[PDB]
RNA sequence: UAUCAGCUUGUUGGUGGGGUAGUGGCUUACCAAGGCUUUGACGGGUAGCCGGCCUGAGAGGGUGACCGGCCACAUUGGGAC
RNA sequence: GUGCGGGAUGACGGCCUUCGGGUUGUAAACCGCUUUCGCCUGUGACGAAGCGUGAGUGACGGUAAUGGGUAAAGAAGCACCGGCUAACUACGUGCCAGCAGCCGCGGUGAUACGUAGGGUGCGAGCGUUGUCCGGAUUUAUUGGGCGUAAAGGGCUCGUAGGUGGUUGAUCGCGUCGGAAGUGUAAUCUUGGGGCUUAACCCUGAGCGUGCUUUCGAUACGGGUUGACUUGAGGAAGGUAGGG
RNA sequence: UCCUGACGCUGAGGAGCGAAAGCGUGGGGAGCGAACAGGCUUAGAUACCCUGGUAGUCCACGCUGUAAACGGUGGGUACU
RNA sequence: GUGGGACUGGUGAUUAGGACUAAGUCGUAACAAGGUAGCCGUACCGGAAGGUGCGGCUGGAUCA
RNA sequence: AAAAUGUUUU
């Protein structure tokens, strides 16, 4: 554009899409397991992978992924739910962190544990 | 916040001698671990990586520390590679090693640390302190008969002092004539390369 | 060895025929001395160690002289070929080969040692290739800068320019003499 | 119609010169006729002439005639207009542009008359930033 | 042009133009 | 922000009085019919502002913690002493 | 800071194997050293050129600093190892369990899941999440485009606006150059100095990208004013046509 | 040859013009021909093809204001 | 306090289309001359793709 | 001259 045409209207950014709204502007967020279940994956991939419907505190109700082998929560299981988006999931766009509230660390984790919450063994 | 681990198994990954000669660096060719002998590809990053990586391991400078000479490196001006090499020679634990009071850099620390050497009067026991020019490192008087000290005494002679220091070594003496040149620290790393690195 | 190479990337083209696909592979090279001569080769073949080598017999016919002021590029160029933008400038003495990883490596064939390039447009090696080497072959050597004009170095070029090749031509006696 | 004269002063020289011919003819105007100078005083052109009319018998014509060296080389490397009638740039004394590193030359038209960036720099003038001819 | 976009949106027109058609009574009786 | 196009009647100006530390529609009486606006008035949304901070080759983009400057507020609304 | 030097006999044990061995590995064992920090104990401030007529007067505070003693001891974890991306194998599992930032991995030889050995990056931290800038020239003033990739209004007229052929004179608003004032301090850049070094702190300068005042310059932009005809329009004559 | 003497260019918003189909009032209606009816084809044929055939196509005055309204290329100017 | 408006959030029987998923049913509309060249605007018709009329386009072609 | 269609491996 000419010149003038850039003094009289400028130029305008994108719009900057955010990925997680459930959370607002929170690192992670308290919530309660309204459901706790197994969803089916898209294809191409095929499996089991828990999920809940989880209250946040911010009253928002999202799905949330339960990484790693091994889980315990359940109906009115206090949670903390973090960001983080499952790819084979369409609909799922947080996860909940192991080790923290009522979830507990994944029973045999030996490496990352951290990630799952997982105490170290003497 | 020091590297204690063995040294040998650093200098066969790095692939050169980080420190001393005629050890188990005969098992040179190849880094350490099972999978040692099979051919490698060597990205840039990789030579690059290995290039700061050998300068680490060799002054004894752990990440944040070597990133902070290369942002004072940088902010200098001349060659970024040659002030940072000056910074790293600068520092007195080398300055010990190169006036040949120690017999590895580690020793140099080891003594630094522990307190056995007096800068210009005033007592220091900081490794990564810089030393400046026309300064004056002394061992301390109640340490000038450490066996490590005698060692030195008895060795020095085979080993040579770079220009830019001049050693009494029964004194313990070390006069720092100036803060040292490219061509007078030891081509032994890429410096060229380290600067590189630290760009992307 | 005495010409110093980087194959900056290597490729698997297929041919579709009746039974299937005929693969094949393609190889950029770049082969310089280091000091001022450079060239850039493809090569076809059915396997990489032979495209290579059809790249690197093809590229040492075209070597074309870079003149470089002291270790350093004469003056800011942009060249692109098709759609491979690339600009370079001269920087100061230590900063190093600050370019993107096939400009990067055309660079440092030529012998540039304090150069940033950067690299506008698309993003294909050969394309990047291409742009980097006619902007390469748009240096303008400051001797020929002053025939163009019918004038003096001395009257058409920087004085820190110029003295700066006397220095590096100096630090070239000095590895002369050594040897 | 016609807008930026100086521009079309370039854009004919730069025509010209790719096209190989040896000379180029204008309609003169007064910063036509010092832009020619100084280029041909810088070495860029050959030579340039102000013809007074005698085919339209309108106004004077400025002609320059350009230089190629030996094996038929250019002698302009490229010319761009900089202060456009759309957007105009002045430049202070310490702010002074360069020019392929120095190799080419920017003419400022300042106040003390049509002059070259080096010009300029040393006399610590600014203006106008008419041309990048290098 | 691949023609299949000018297909992709002429689906989509003729698709809104048949809920038109279908709902024109509705519109008029209460809104547009 | 135009998927807000009209806004304003002490409103705009004048004269006399009053008031105030002080100029002033600040207030008052009378007279006039102005004032603002597609170069965005009025309305909606959000927000204390800045020295600075982060990022960036720069131009910019984001931001307004500590510290420092100005402003606003002190249970909500109003009022004076 | 969690050690330093020496140490091949390359020990056992794990792990891998082509059962040859390889690897962990100078690592250990073993030998000789050193004592920073921690712990024990002693000495013990500056900040006060203050304050108070004097006597006296430090909250921090037995603090910092420092002498002596102890034992190589009281002191290392976290992430990652398909590509980007530094670093690979075995066992278990068998589109299950699970992984993933994208490409994707898992359907019986998984360097991508889980564990182990080995390794790599960092290290009193290491990862994850959130948010911002960068990469993104992916709003392009620097620095992009619109035949077919997203993008020329269906076409014209025309208002505001943007823009302006040659030239004389003049104004000096833009523009350019000095001077004065201002841009507190801190920050920031940089020169010196102090904390054992550093972070941090003090100090000199720069910066403070502007603004106001004032004095100059007049090439260009613009204002005022006067010319010129080549752009533009008109007259006269000629003239083509499914306007 | 003559005259005026930069009076130029572009143009947001705005206004007008804008194929065909369509709409309103009135007229006209040969041919053509959505819809429609029938015959064929077909697994079916709400189609192609065939026989019929109303709006429309035409006129007057309005309305609508959209097209692959395409050179998918905005206008002006100079040069090569 | 009273009254009439303005703006706006949640919710709503019922209803509309969008996206994704069986590896469901019905045809085959497009891509080759896709078996009636395709598409654009508009109009009417039809379970659904689509069919047809009118004008236009080549981002179709036959035959030169 | 009309003459339709082609699930889910690993
Ligand atoms: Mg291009
Ligand atoms: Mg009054
Ligand atoms: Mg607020
Ligand atoms: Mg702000
Ligand atoms: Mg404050
Ligand atoms: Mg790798
Ligand atoms: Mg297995
Ligand atoms: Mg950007
Ligand atoms: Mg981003
Ligand atoms: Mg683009
Ligand atoms: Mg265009
Ligand atoms: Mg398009
Ligand atoms: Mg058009
Ligand atoms: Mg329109
Ligand atoms: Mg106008
Ligand atoms: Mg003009
Ligand atoms: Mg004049
Ligand atoms: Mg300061
Ligand atoms: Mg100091
Ligand atoms: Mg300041
Ligand atoms: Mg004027
Ligand atoms: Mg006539
Ligand atoms: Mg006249
Ligand atoms: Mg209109
Ligand atoms: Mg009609
Ligand atoms: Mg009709
Ligand atoms: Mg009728
Ligand atoms: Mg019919
Ligand atoms: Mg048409
Ligand atoms: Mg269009
Ligand atoms: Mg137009
Ligand atoms: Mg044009
Ligand atoms: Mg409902
Ligand atoms: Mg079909
Ligand atoms: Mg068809
Ligand atoms: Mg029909």
């Amino acid at each position: 554009p000419t010149i003038q045409q850039l003094v009289r209207k400028g130029r305008t950014d994108k719009i900057s899409k955010n990925k997680t709204p459930a959370l607002k502007g929170s690192p992670q967020r308290r919530g309660v397991c309204t459901r706790v279940y197994t969803t089916t994956p898209k294809k191409p991939n095929s499996a089991l992978r828990k999920v809940a419907r989880v209250r946040l505190s911010s009253g928002i109700e999202v799905t949330a992924y339960i990484p790693g082998v091994g889980h315990n929560l359940q109906e009115h299981s206090m949670v903390l739910v973090r960001g983080g988006r499952v790819k084979d999931l369409p609909g799922v766009r947080y996860k909940i962190v192991r080790g923290s509230l009522d979830t507990q660390g994944v029973k045999g984790r030996k490496q990352a544990r951290s990630r799952y919450g997982a105490k170290k063994e003497k | 916040a020091r590297y204690t681990g063995p040294l040998t198994k650093k200098s066969r990954r790095l692939g050169t001698d980080l420190v001393g000669n005629d050890k188990s660096f005969e098992r040179r060719p190849y880094p350490p671990g099972v999978h040692g002998r099979g051919r490698t590809k060597d990205s840039e990053y990789s030579l690059q990586l290995r290039e700061k990586q050998k300068a680490r391991y060799a002054y004894g400078v752990l990440e944040k520390q070597f990133r902070r000479y290369y942002e004072e490196a940088d902010r200098a001006q001349g060659k970024t590679g040659d002030v940072l090499l000056q910074i790293l020679e600068s520092r007195l634990d080398n300055v010990v090693y190169r006036a040949g009071l120690a017999a590895t850099r580690r020793q140099a620390r080891q003594m630094v640390s522990h307190g056995h050497f007096l800068v210009n009067g005033k007592k220091v026991n900081i490794p990564s302190y810089r030393v400046s020019t026309h300064d004056i490192i002394d061992v301390r008087e109640k340490s000038k008969d450490l066996p490590p000290i005698v060692i030195a005494r008895e060795t020095f002679e085979t080993r040579d002092v770079p220009a830019w220091l001049e050693v009494r070594p029964n004194k313990g003496r070390i006069l720092v004539h100036q803060l040292p040149t490219r061509d007078q620290i030891v081509i032994d790393v890429n410096e060229q390369a380290i600067v590189e690195l630290y760009s992307k | 060895n005495e010409y110093l190479e980087r194959v900056v990337a290597i490729n698997r083209v297929a041919k579709v025929v009746q039974g299937g696909r005929r693969f094949s592979f393609t190889a950029l090279v770049v082969v310089g001395d280091g000091e001022g001569s450079v060239g850039v080769g493809y090569g076809k073949a059915k396997e990489v160690p032979a495209a290579i080598a059809k790249a690197v017999e093809e590229a040492k016919k075209h070597f074309f002289k870079v003149p470089l002021v002291g270790r350093t590029i004469t003056h800011p160029v942009i060249g692109e070929k098709a759609a491979g933008v690339v600009m370079l400038r001269p920087a100061s003495p230590g900063t190093g080969v600050i370019a993107g990883g096939s400009a990067r490596a055309v660079l440092e064939c030529a012998g540039v040692h304090d150069v940033l390039a950067k690299s506008l447009g698309s993003s294909n090696a050969i394309n990047v290739v291409h742009a980097t080497v006619d902007a390469l072959q748009q240096l303008e050597e400051p001797e020929e800068v002053a025939r163009r004009r019918g004038k003096s170095v001395e009257d058409i070029a920087p004085a820190a320019m110029l003295r700066a090749r006397k220095e590096a031509d100096e630090a070239a006696a000095a590895a002369r003499m050594e040897e | 119609t016609m807008t930026d004269p100086i521009a079309d002063m370039l854009t004919r020289l730069r025509n010209a010169n790719q096209a190989y011919h040896d000379q180029t003819s204008m309609p003169h105007s007064k910063i036509k006729a010092g832009i020619a100078g100084i280029l041909k005083s810088e070495g860029y052109i050959a030579d340039y002439k102000v013809n007074e009319p005698k085919e339209g018998e309108v106004g004077k014509t400025l002609t320059l005639t350009l230089k190629y060296g030996e094996n038929r080389e250019r002698s302009i490397a490229g010319v761009r207009r900089i202060s456009k009638p759309g957007l105009r740039v002045y430049a202070k004394s310490t702010a002074l542009p360069k020019v392929l590193g120095g190799l080419g030359i920017a003419i400022i038209s300042t106040s003390q008359g049509l002059l070259t960036d080096k010009q300029a720099h040393e006399k610590s003038v600014g203006g106008e930033v008419l041309a990048y001819v290098w | 042009g691949s023609v299949i976009k000018k297909r992709r949106k002429r689906m989509a027109k003729k698709k809104h133009r048949k809920l038109l058609k279908r709902t024109r009574i509705q519109r008029r009786r209460a809104g547009k």
